[PDB]
């Protein structure tokens, strides 16, 4: 059932991801240094990481079969509304359940709740982000499922402001059926048990997390002294 | 908006 047009999509998406995700984390030395121990000590370093991550999510999104065919206005809308969510998803690769932190090579670049808290987010709103990473990590997705899930997330037709929703849906279905078919044919039991449905559930949880992120970014950015510490891409993508 | 940075990273 794994049609050939589908194994191609997969190869495209894997190569895309390989070209936009360096598991060595070499580029992180360019970011403004991390500061642990005052207020918003971690903001400059994490603002840099996010902005970098947004760049990388854009390069990923551009290779999504079909994405090209959309209007530039639709591409922008899709990316603006998914960036944070794809960032949350792609972060799962560095997140570890051993101590509920994002381990990016070295202790300089190993981020936990306290660090995130020093980027202007209370420990309370950060917890659901952790619970999300935990439940996603437990799915133990294949790298193929991972990239499909990020692409499906980007091409969502219900994002506010979408013009050609019909075409977004057409592109997303192509990717959904690819994933559904991939799991049945390639993912053995019991890990495959309802694995699709659970993958789609994470897309629902991400909408919730997105909303919460927007609300919190609205409060943070409204303080011009904080917004000053962001990047121009973050201001443009997440808003000003 | 008019986001020129995004549009440029998009192509
Ligand atoms: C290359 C990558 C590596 O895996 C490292 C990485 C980690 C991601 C991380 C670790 C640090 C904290 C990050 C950047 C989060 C940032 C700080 C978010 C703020 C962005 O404006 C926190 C929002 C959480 C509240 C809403 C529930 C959002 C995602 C979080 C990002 C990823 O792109």
């Amino acid at each position: 059932k794994l049609s050939e047009e589908q194994q191609h999509i997969i190869a495209i998406l894997l190569d895309a991801h390989h070209k936009t995700y360096d598991p060595t984390y070499a580029d992180f030395r360019d970011f403004r240094p991390p500061v642990r121990m005052s207020p918003l000590s971690m903001l400059p370093h994490l603002a840099d990481l996010v902005s970098y991550s947004i760049q990388k999510v854009i390069g990923f999104a551009k290779m999504i079969p079909g994405f090209r065919d959309l209007t530039s206005d639709d591409q922008i809308v899709l990316l603006k509304s998914s960036a944070i969510e794809v960032i949350m998803l792609r972060s799962n690769q560095s997140f570890t359940m051993d101590d509920m932190s994002w381990d990016c090579g070295s202790q300089d670049y190993k981020y936990d709740v306290t660090d995130v808290s020093k980027a202007g987010h209370t420990l309370e709103l950060i917890e659901p982000l952790i619970k999300f990473q935990v439940g996603l990590k437990k799915l133990n997705l294949h790298e193929e499922e991972h990239v499909l899930l990020m692409a499906i997330c980007i091409v969502s037709p219900d994002r506010p402001g979408v013009q050609d929703a019909k075409l977004v849906e057409a592109i997303q279905d192509r990717l959904s059926n690819t994933l559904q078919t991939y799991i049945r044919c390639r993912h053995p039991p019991p890990g495959s048990h309802q694995l699709y449905a659970k993958m789609i559930q994470k897309l629902a949880d991400l909408r919730s997390l997105n909303e919460e992120h927007s609300k919190q970014y609205r409060s943070l950015s409204f303080q011009p002294e904080n917004s000053m510490k962001l990047t121009p891409l973050v201001l443009e993508v997440f808003g000003n | 908006k008019n986001h020129p940075m995004l549009m440029n990273l998009l192509k």
